């Protein structure tokens, strides 16, 4: 692999559901890259179907010379209108992927717990989720990191 | 089931054809 | 049979087999 | 890969069920291809069985020189007589595939939601689907893109 | 089930280890 | 692949259950073959078990020189005595395979719908299927084509 | 357990694993 | 593959359960083999578990020169005391395998139907199977042939 | 189930990634 | 493969549950080995979980010159205190594995039937298994032999 | 869900994927 | 493999739930490694989901010269607040992994039994687990060892 992800620091966590995602990403480039790296933040709106995935942001990083690199990757909150009611409250997943020449080489996944903070709403959740009262808590202590063999050319 | 939901989320985290590890790091 | 089985069936049709499916081009 | 699909723009979306599909496809050719590229639009009429697929259109593009290319891929609506009643209303998928030398290298998939827009129809859906009243809404914000390794 | 029957017929059509496509063509 | 199947035209379709299968097959040979191609027509008598497959016909085509080739592949109807009653009426599969030196490189599958044409029999199907009244309708608009990597030697 | 599961079990015994099963030699 | 199985002819079929199996096997050797070929006849006594397999016979053929070869492979009937009662009457399978250098390259499988021929037995099958009254009918019209890649 | 038990024992016998045969021999 | 297992002869079979396992193993070495072969006898205490496996014995054989070799592999009976009650009576598995440089190249498995010999205990098995009255009968007529591709160096 | 499913889940965690699991080092 | 794990000795076993894990690890290096080896101790807090993993400790060992090496790997107890109530009492697993160049080549797994030692607690387990009264017993007699192929 020409690119190695050293760490992902989860920032502004926990946060209100409507607040942006912020990740500080540190990566090492073993040798100069002529093309760009494409990073994405993907929110899994529903464990039941990939139909509910939302690409929250996508960014091109490059040209990338050899050495250690850092950047803050920000993304707006998911659109609640595309989240099924049954999945809104409870645990879901947020993904950070990076591709080089259309090929995914790394996937970082975090479990995300969306819950009410009010004892009232927690015990008796409304049928129609109240997103303005939901707190997103990314489980930053447990990053799930997957690497994939790709053609670095 | 509740377990099926967990397995579905784990599959989304892992994708396919790779090796998933806890941390970087 | 179930609502989940329908979703999984549609996801298999989208992905085909032996490939790498990603969200977007991007 | 000698061919890379850069983007697919979904056009005339949403539309009545009987209206044609329209996709603007942009792709890049890394080197000159001696063979043709074969594009298809495939409508999954039923999540339960591949028996209900409708290849809506198929097109040969080529010879393909190196560089950037764009084209509008149109296809007629699926035949409702081949769609099972249980699958007509709700979610299904549409695929865009491209082959080189008869080998599939790209598959682009979109979830498609077919629903009534009329209040009385939405609340009380007829047993026999009324296709003239269904609206097709392709979920263009979520393209699912699959690349396959082929022999170029 | 009716779905199991469909999956069984699809497996017979595809065989194993190949790539199944709609049409030739 | 030294052999590419260009098309299969389904002929005499639909037909009475007892009538023969007829397929017009067009294929291209990229370079001369010293051995024969073996084509088969296989009727899946039952989705529940491969025990009920019936090889309807098998044919040797060759020696095959380079260029485009066409032939009509005919096969007699399946034997109804080997078809389970539960599978006789409804949808099943018919396959066309080709091997080169014992290796299958192509499989063409068609869904086949066997139904009564009489409103009477359609609504009230007899417990013992009436094959003389069954119509076979091959779904020719949806060929399912599978190619397999083989050693062309 | 079921009649179908018996058939699938017999088919697995016929095929073994890692091979290509065909109808006939032919 | 240095060895190709051309055909298997099923002989003395159908037969009483206690009668021997008889198969006429034809095969082709592409070049001279320095090692032996090992053929086996394996009776699956139960679809539920491989614990109930009975290797009925095993034979070494060799050294094998290039060219065409034929032989009759016979095997004694399976031991009924090792067959579970629930599997005795109905469908099972018999296998013919061949190894080279301890590597399985061919597996030929036949479905086998074991039934009573006596009307009273057929209608009212005893709880304890009566093997002396069972007829074995190998489905010879449907050989299922599996080739495996080996190191020749 | 009783069949699940048998399948579990067969998996223990076979391990994974190999070719299981009846006998040596 | 540099090592081929020719046969395993099961000895002192059947036997009381507390009696040792005894296997006569014959193997051929195609060419001299500089390192040792490691043989193990593994008793599957429970089909439900690998937690209940018991390695009964482990032995180093070597240096192994080319040619045919034989040895008797003995192992003490499994510890009944680690066998779940639900699995004690009935069928289980015993395994013989061999590794070369930490890599398993052969696995020989036998089904093992543990049963009471007394008609009384057979018909009415105690809730707490009576291991002193259990007979182990290894199904020696059906060895299940698995070979795995390994790096012979 | 069941007691067996728990055992299988724990075994998958022990093994990970794409490796060869053995009892001991030995 | 440039690194081979020879043995893992489980120490201070069994222990109170809050006491640290202690493993004596012996390994062999076939040639000098230019990179570090990364060892981890991972507690599976729940068989139902990887969400409940606790990496208890992580350590960098290196540069590693060729030859034999031994070290004691210690790790603090898991956090009980992150363990689901349904998983607290009964069987779970603990893992020891080692990576080279970020590639996992060894995974050692132990089944862990967490139970009360007090008779009244054992017979009537509280709804809210009492971690101060749980005993952790690692099944040290059954290490499950998985090797993976990596790029050395």
């Amino acid at each position: 692999a020409k690119v190695q992800v050293n760490n992902v620091v989860v920032l502004d966590n926990p946060s209100p559901f409507y607040n942006p995602f912020q990740f500080e990403i540190t990566f090492e480039c073993i040798e100069d890259l002529s093309e760009d790296l494409e990073w994405k933040i993907i929110y899994v709106g529903s464990a039941e179907s990939e139909e509910y995935d939302q690409v929250l942001d996508s960014v091109l990083v490059g040209p990338v010379p050899a050495g250690r690199h850092m950047f803050v990757f920000q993304a707006d909150a998911p659109n609640p209108g595309l989240i099924p009611d049954a999945d809104a409250v409870g645990v879901t997943v947020v993904l950070i992927t990076c591709t080089y020449r259309g090929q995914e080489f790394i996937r970082v996944g975090y479990y995300v717990n969306n819950e009410y903070t009010e004892t009232e709403l927690r015990e008796n959740p409304p049928v129609k989720p109240d997103f303005s009262k939901l707190q997103r808590n990314i489980l930053a202590s447990n990053p799930r990191v997957t690497r994939f063999h790709i053609n670095w050319e | 089931s509740t377990e099926e939901k967990w397995a579905r989320l784990a599959r989304r985290i892992a994708g396919a054809g790779g090796v998933t590890l806890d941390g970087f790091g």
